[PDB]
């Protein structure tokens, strides 16, 4: 039989009602052999490579495409090339909704310093006992949870008064 | 001057008091918070001026001289005061190349606060406030001199060319004993 | 831990915590505090007295520039032929002790050993 | 961005999770237009055309394509001109399994007769109030629930003393 | 590691401050009591490591 859209919503569903125990993670901070466009993924891996650490998801949302006019002055996102809105659990199956947001922010010292070519977004992670922080360390964390979505990224820079940032929106179906 | 009055360190070596005994239910003096960690550094300073002196050389600390006669120091491990430091300073002097000169690291006390440094600060809170403020620090960087006879001499030359040397990690007291 | 002041507000009350540093042994962990090595079934060097790296560091440089490399006593060679394998001829480095380029050496037990037999023509 | 393996396996998990819920159902007795030529099935369906009725799933698990020598000594399945095997939801990511098995048998006289040509698998499916039995018609049902996975079929038919056996190993994404 | 959250010790080798010099009427932070047992242990440790090795019998 095949995998239907609504489907696709209710398992997008699945992954929001999870958000609490979602985090951000980066990696890779040594370089791959040419920088303009790494490789894909290899998909059977669940952790990342030279991980730096994790940080607690800010974001977690369903979300669609927008049609004007509409939906151009309702909770307004922007990603992919294209204009998004965010959509609640209980309006999934109308809005059609089979889309994930995932989100986080890094400040300051809390993690170590430089650069990173590596992305990812894990559900299920526990700290080790007393640790309470929402940035964690490799040897901070009791146990990883499962990696959902991860990729090979371009690099950018973290110092003492910069942000660092990282988001995706995924699906559970690249193409039918 | 840590007798002073913001302080008021009662640390003084002729009392031979070795331990400060809290009791409960009284006050906890900042003086005697101050002479807790007092006694323990001069009693290692004591320890490491059994065996070392100011200067001797641990590990590390290559020297270099270009044809300026720009003398450069890197990183290392050396006795100086009552203490093993970590040199990283990457100081630079430039030497007359003349006659004896005797390179040297000279240790600078400075005191540092919440005002200048923002991160002493209460790292709850977080933020600037009322009850912020706390102790401050005191900061010891070194710095590498010429000719100055109060720093405790880590090199000696003539004519730029090196006078007197050790293959290994030099112990004042060791070697008074072996030779 | 709970603090046992009798007769204060604080009785009984949570505090600090303490940090607890144990000991135990591991085999081959290049990172480990190497307590003895042995071979073949026995102990291969002498631990007599107080060990103190940097201290004999500075007597690495003084023994070979007082007197150069010397044997104590030992370390005699013994042939013994063992049939460990037939192109073999396999001999004994008796106990003994020696200084060697800044180093004492001191071992409680012989250390065998083996050389090719000559079959070039 | 693109999915992960590690997803497909938790999202058939959850499917998995709901089997107490789950029920067979079949439609479509009049003919197709050509009989020889049935349509695709568009996704977006809530229903099967001409309901005939449901059955509680008999069975409902993930599997996996069978692999010699490590599955020479499990629980065997054969399906659709391939083989598979079992596996439990505590061991899915290391096994790999997202596949999810579903099968029941409609007998005898037990649901309406004649010929039929559309079949899928249902979720939170409620029957009406003192209604306990397996097997309903359109009429004993309260609400029907979400129609997870359907397909479309050439005709076969039914007479009373007669037994339809109907199943699908589903994934959530057909095809890459 | 101790710089985070249960204990927030800010010690570091590389800021060469070697003395926690507390002040009245202040409020007391944990923060400078761990640091002030950390330099003090940090510099024995110091002396040791030009001694000894983490492999020595005594």
């Amino acid at each position: 039989a095949i995998a239907t859209y609504n489907s696709h919503v209710e398992l997008a569903k699945y992954l929001v009602s999870k958000a609490d125990s979602v985090y951000l993670t980066i990696g890779k901070s040594t370089p791959w052999s040419n920088e303009t466009n790494p490789p894909q993924p290899d998909e059977n891996a669940t952790v990342l490579q030279e991980v730096i650490g994790y940080k607690k998801a800010t974001k977690v949302t369903l979300v669609r495409p927008s049609k004007s006019p509409e939906d151009d002055n309702k909770n307004l996102i922007s990603y992919g090339n294209k204009s998004w809105v965010e959509v609640t659990p209980e309006n999934a199956k109308a809005e059609g909704a089979k889309w994930v947001y995932l989100e986080s922010s890094i400040v300051g010292d809390e993690l170590p310093l430089g650069t990173y070519r590596q992305v990812g977004f894990v559900m299920d992670l526990v700290a080790k006992s007393g640790i309470s922080k929402f940035n964690l360390v490799p040897s901070e964390v009791e146990s990883t949870g499962t990696l959902l979505f991860f990729d090979n990224k371009q690099f950018q820079n973290r110092s003492e008064q910069t942000t660092a940032k990282e988001r995706f929106i995924v699906e559970v179906d690249p193409n039918s | 001057n840590f007798k002073g009055s913001p302080y008021l360190d009662r640390f003084d070596p002729s009392k031979d008091r070795t331990k400060v005994l809290f009791n409960p239910d009284r006050p906890l003096q900042q003086a005697e918070l101050n002479e807790m960690q007092s006694i323990d550094q001069y009693y290692l300073k004591n320890l490491g001026d059994a065996i070392f002196k100011d200067g001797d050389k641990q590990s590390g600390l290559g020297f270099t001289l270009s044809e300026d006669n720009v003398l450069t120091v890197n990183p290392g491990y050396v006795y100086i005061n009552g203490k093993i430091r970590y040199y990283d300073n990457d100081d630079s002097v430039k030497i007359t190349g003349v006659g004896k000169e005797t390179i040297g690291i000279k240790l600078t006390e400075r005191i540092v606060t919440p005002d200048e440094d923002a991160s002493l600060l209460d790292q709850t809170s977080g933020v600037p406030s009322y009850f912020s403020k706390g102790a401050d620090r005191l900061e010891e960087k070194m710095s590498l001199t010429v000719n100055d006879p109060t720093s405790a001499t880590i090199y000696t030359f003539m004519d730029g060319d090196l006078y007197i040397q050790s293959t290994n990690a030099e112990m004042d007291k060791i070697n008074k004993v072996l030779a | 831990l709970l603090d046992q002041t009798s007769g204060v507000p604080s009785y009984f009350s949570k505090g600090a915590d303490r940090l607890e540093e144990k000991m135990s042994l591991t085999v081959n962990d290049p990172t480990s505090a190497t307590i003895y090595t042995f071979m073949d079934g026995d102990l291969y060097i002498q631990s007599t007295n107080a060990e103190m790296d940097k201290i004999n560091k500075v007597l690495a440089e003084r023994t070979y520039d007082e007197s150069g490399s010397y044997k104590v006593n030992g370390f005699e060679l013994f042939s013994e032929g063992n049939a460990e394998d037939d192109d073999h001829v396999s001999v004994v480095v008796d106990a003994g002790k020696a200084y060697v380029k800044g180093f004492k050496v001191d071992k409680p037990v012989s250390t065998r050993i083996s050389v090719p037999k000559s079959y070039d023509l």
